[PDB]
């Protein structure tokens, strides 16, 4: 949205793949040096967390998102 | 039938008309030579006299049919009659046509430029403006000229050009024609004769695959003027970026022959000048007259008539009466022809004797025509025949032979060199904004360029087909197209694109008839009654005969090649290519004189305010100047401790995007030169980011001034 | 006689209130000539959005169009709008209490005011 | 404000206005105008004058310029 300066909100979940090559063939050299990161939910669940790191680096994060975080 | 009844009709016409026409052109002759109150009435009379006889035959002409009509010579004249043009408008549609026409011209005539330091020295754009644009070298006072000018005339010019267009085109297509422009490009289109048949459409295609021929001998002079401009302006042109529109040598840069004082290929190496010459032998404007009369009987071209030496304005008047000083070869007719101007013992008199005495020699062999067949073939045809005589007249080989060049005289390579340049100044300069202007008005009246999109593209064909960048931003409230003369007093200007291309054909064409053996540059096809035989061939054609055909009366050809232009530039192409050899060729699209103190700015909505979101309008961008003027204020008069009166127009924005993205640069509240650097204005965003946010009930996220890092 | 207060522009003058310390008290900025600037401005984009909206007129309304008159310690001034290009075109107060009413949100917003702190005499929050 | 391109000065075009006119608007125009472009123009200058004049009085032994 930012390299192409689309209208923010018209890029979304239901949309992204096709914007990616259609703003791609619309501007290719300004769009190759976009950098996108491999947003999988699934890999999320599988990395898994070292020694006491469930309580204090996954629980604790999690909280912080949560209202009431102090009471969680 | 009925054939035989519009020859009928068109004969009665002839005839009448050759006679109330002759009154008109003499009435104008005599005011033209007197300037007097008694002599305007009397042309004015003569002038309503002759338009409504036309009219009256114009309804006459309708009766008659084209279709049925085999004749060519008939049909051409009926067809000439026929047009109705702004009459097909509703009487209240032509008067505020007529309207938006005279105010348009009225801006553009009496628009004054106030200097900011004293409003009461206020500049109308013949007398001081184009002195400027013309003359003064000066960065601020040269980008001070451009601006106003635009941001006067050409603004109260916007809304009388939109509706300018929408009349214009209501009446092509009321004359069954796609668009103005369309009703424009009629001109050349040829129907009825097999092997000249011409297209409106295929005048725009030829055109631009010419303008691609050009394209590369353009680029090479730009890159050379632009090393120039750099040394004349430094820290103004980007080696590599396009030119300031104001640094062009004029207002609208549509010749760069006034760069040519900093562009001078060999500086030590002066250009022929005749003019002390002329004045050491006692030539006088009727002795370059008669040398041009004899350059014509040289390539067997008739001398002028005894008549027109009789009735022929040939110097300036000086006596108690004035006269119009401008070059003009009149045409009387009823075969009456006449010369008016205040011509001086000048080697450009000299030349320009020859160009006006051309157009006489066109006239006269056309004057056999049918009253409503003597014109030049197309548009293009009789300037062209004036531009190819003097430019033989001249050549340093004519002035030599006549005595105006010593015959000892040595014409070095370098002096040659600094002619082709200065001739690529005003030529190869003018083809890029004839055909750029031309292709946005052809655009424009189609409707493919949006009112919302026309300074827009404007400006992004300026920059590429041209390689010029405005020195400042212009939106939609500009027209700086309307700026230009033509434009504002609705005339065309392919005209002067194919007129160029047509010119160097033809001159090509006369000097293979001449046998020219040396470049077609210092090509002198004086001397050469085979080549005055195929002008001639076109010459007295008229306009009986299509263009196409015309063409091959002289040049041989149907279409128009720019090949006879670039074979003249030839010698001066190698030797830009040859100085362009460390230099970069081209032009960047996106480099920006005010791009440097430019600061990005996103402006995030359903990030932050989400649901409930205002929409980002004009308004909403009227806030934001706004508020980078307080901000810009407050900063002045706290850190500076100065009390600047900054205002949302000091805020020049750009490049807005529907991410509600734009670049702006503040400027001093009256001198659009002094541009505020980006560490300043920074500092001011800085300080008042807070309240900016607070305007916008955004936040340093939402609101992103690129750059302004929150802390 | 004549009375030293009738004006010619008094009709369609709306009075204002500012209360900058009443809503900041500390950290509570000095109203200066650019605060003044920032308000004219701030009426007239009000101006532009209601015309542009109710009336679908784009009216360009400038800082120069909103005429204050009557300036006091308390922060307390008389303004009137008129049209772009014309001084005796005055635009109604009726119209201008509108166009307040409608962006009066986004001038408290500028000024981190509230309907209390800038007093808009004769607009009340409902 | 109509027609920039037709621009009164005070001694004929203004003054006929002012003393003929009889339109509200077009008398407002004049007076206002006239003391918005020329009257600013002053402003900084009267100012200056007045220093300067003031200084001239009180070294040719005077209170000010009034005096
Ligand atoms: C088209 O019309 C012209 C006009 O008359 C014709 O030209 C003439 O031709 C005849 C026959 O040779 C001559 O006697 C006349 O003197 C000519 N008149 C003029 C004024 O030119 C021409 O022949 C016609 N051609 C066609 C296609 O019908
Ligand atoms: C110019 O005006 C004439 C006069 O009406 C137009 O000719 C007519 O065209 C229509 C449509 O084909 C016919 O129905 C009429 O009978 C024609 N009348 C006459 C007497 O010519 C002509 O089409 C118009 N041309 C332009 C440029 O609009
Ligand atoms: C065109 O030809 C004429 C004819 O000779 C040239 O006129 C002569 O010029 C030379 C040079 O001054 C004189 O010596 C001759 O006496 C002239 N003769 C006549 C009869 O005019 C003219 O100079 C030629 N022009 C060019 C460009 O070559
Ligand atoms: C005109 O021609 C001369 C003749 O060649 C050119 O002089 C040369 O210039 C180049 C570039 O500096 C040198 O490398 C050559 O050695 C020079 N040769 C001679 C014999 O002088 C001159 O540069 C040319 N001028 C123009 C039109 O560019
Ligand atoms: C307006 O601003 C411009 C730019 O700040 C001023 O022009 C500069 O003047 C200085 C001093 O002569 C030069 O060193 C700079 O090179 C100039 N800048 C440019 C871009 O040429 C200009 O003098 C100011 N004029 C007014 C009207 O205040
Ligand atoms: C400038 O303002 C004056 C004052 O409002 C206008 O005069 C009135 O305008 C309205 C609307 O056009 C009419 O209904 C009244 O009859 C007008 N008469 C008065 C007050 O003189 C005037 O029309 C405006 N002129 C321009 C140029 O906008
Ligand atoms: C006009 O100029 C003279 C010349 O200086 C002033 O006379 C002097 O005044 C001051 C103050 O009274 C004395 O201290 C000097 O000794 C005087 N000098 C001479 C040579 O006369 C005179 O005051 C000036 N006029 C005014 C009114 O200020
Ligand atoms: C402090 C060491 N303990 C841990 O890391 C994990 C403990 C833990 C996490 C979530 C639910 C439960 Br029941 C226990």
């Amino acid at each position: 949205i930012n390299g192409f300066d689309l209208p923010e909100g018209n890029v979304t979940q239901e949309n992204f793949v096709d914007m990616q090559q259609r703003c791609n063939a619309s501007d290719p050299a300004a769009y190759a040096q976009l950098v996108f990161q491999t947003c999988d939910i699934n890999a999320f669940l599988s990395e898994a967390v070292e020694g006491t790191g469930l309580a204090f680096i996954v629980f604790t994060e999690a909280i912080t998102k949560m209202p009431l975080s102090p009471l969680w | 039938t009925i054939e035989e009844q519009a020859k009928t009709f068109l004969d009665k016409f002839n005839h009448e008309a050759e006679d109330l026409f002759y009154q008109s052109s003499l009435a104008s002759w005599n005011y033209n030579t007197n300037i007097t109150e008694e002599n305007v009435q009397n042309m004015n009379n003569a002038g309503d006299k002759w338009s409504a006889f036309l009219k009256e035959q114009s309804t006459l002409a309708q009766m008659y049919p084209l279709q049925e009509i085999q004749n060519l010579t008939v049909k051409l004249q009926l067809q000439a009659l026929q047009q109705n043009g702004s009459s097909v408008l509703s009487e209240d549609k032509s008067k505020r046509l007529n309207t938006i026409l005279n105010t348009m011209s009225t801006i553009y005539s009496t628009g004054k430029v106030c200097n900011p330091d004293n409003p009461q020295e206020c500049l109308l754009l013949e007398p001081g403006l184009n002195e400027i644009m013309a003359n003064s070298l000066d960065y601020n006072e040269r980008l001070w000229a451009w601006e106003s000018w635009r941001s006067e005339v050409g603004k109260q010019l916007r809304p009388l050009y939109e509706e300018y267009v929408v009349l214009k085109n209501e009446m092509a297509r009321a004359n069954h024609y796609e668009d103005y422009g369309d009703y424009w490009r009629g001109d050349y289109e040829v129907n009825g004769v097999d092997g000249y048949d011409y297209s409106r459409g295929q005048l725009i295609e030829d055109v631009e695959h010419t303008f691609e021929e050009i394209k590369p001998l353009y680029e090479h002079l730009h890159a050379y003027v632009r090393a120039k401009l750099m040394n004349a302006y430094p820290s103004y042109i980007s080696p590599i970026g396009c030119l300031p529109a104001h640094l062009l040598g004029d207002m609208w840069g549509r010749f760069w022959t006034n760069l040519y004082s900093l562009t001078v290929p060999f500086g030590q190496k002066p250009n022929i000048d005749v003019t002390d010459a002329m004045v050491d032998q006692a030539w006088d404007a009727q002795r370059i007259f008669k040398e041009a009369e004899k350059f014509f009987v040289s390539v067997g071209l008739p001398n002028m008539t005894q008549g027109f030496w009789e009735n022929s304005m040939l110097t300036d008047p000086g006596n108690v009466q004035k006269a119009v000083c401008h070059p003009t070869a009149w045409d009387l007719g009823k075969g009456d022809f006449r010369i008016l101007m205040c011509t001086k013992v000048t080697m450009d008199d000299f030349l320009t004797a020859h160009h006006e005495m051309g157009h006489i020699q066109y006239d006269m062999a056309y004057a056999a025509q049918p009253f409503l067949l003597r014109n030049g073939a197309n548009e293009g045809f009789h300037e062209a025949v004036g531009e190819i005589m003097s430019l033989s007249a001249a050549t340093p080989k004519h002035l030599k032979s006549i005595g105006l060049l010593s015959p000892d005289f040595q014409e070095d390579n370098e002096t040659e060199i600094n002619f082709l340049l200065k001739q690529a100044l005003t030529i190869v300069g003018t083809l890029p904004f004839t055909y750029m202007l031309e292709k946005w008005r052809w655009m424009v009246f189609k409707g493919e360029i949006p009112k919302d999109q026309w300074m827009k593209k404007w400006w992004e064909m300026k920059r590429e087909i041209v390689g010029v960048v405005e020195p400042v931003p212009h939106d939609e409230t500009y027209c700086d197209p309307a700026s230009l003369f033509h434009v504002s007093n609705d005339y065309s200007f392919i005209r002067y694109y194919t007129r160029t291309l047509y010119q160097f054909q033809f001159q090509e064409a006369l000097c293979q008839a001449a046998k020219h053996e040396g470049p077609l540059h210092k090509c002198d096809i004086s001397n050469s009654t085979e080549a005055g035989q195929k002008l001639f061939n076109m010459l007295r054609l008229g306009k009986s005969e299509p263009w196409t055909l015309a063409l091959e009366n002289v040049v041989g050809a149907k279409n128009m090649n720019v090949r006879p232009l670039l074979n003249y530039f030839e010698p001066l192409f190698t030797w830009l290519k040859d100085q362009n050899k460390n230099s970069f060729v081209g032009w960047s699209t996106d480099w920006s004189p005010y791009a440097d103190q430019s600061i990005k700015v996103r402006i995030s909505l359903k990030s932050a305010l989400g649901d409930k979101a205002y929409e980002w309008n004009d308004n909403e961008m009227y806030l934001f100047r706004s508020s980078v003027a307080y901000a810009m204020r407050q900063y002045f008069l706290k850190v500076k401790n100065q009390m600047i009166l900054f205002g949302e127009e000091d805020v020049r924005v750009a490049n807005l995007k529907p991410r509600i993205s734009f670049n702006f640069f503040v400027t001093a509240p009256k001198n659009v030169s002094d541009i505020i650097p980006r560490t300043e204005v920074e500092k001011a965003i800085r300080m008042s980011r807070s309240r900016i946010n607070d305007a916008f009930r955004l936040n340093d996220n939402s609101l992103e001034f690129l750059g302004i890092q929150p802390t």
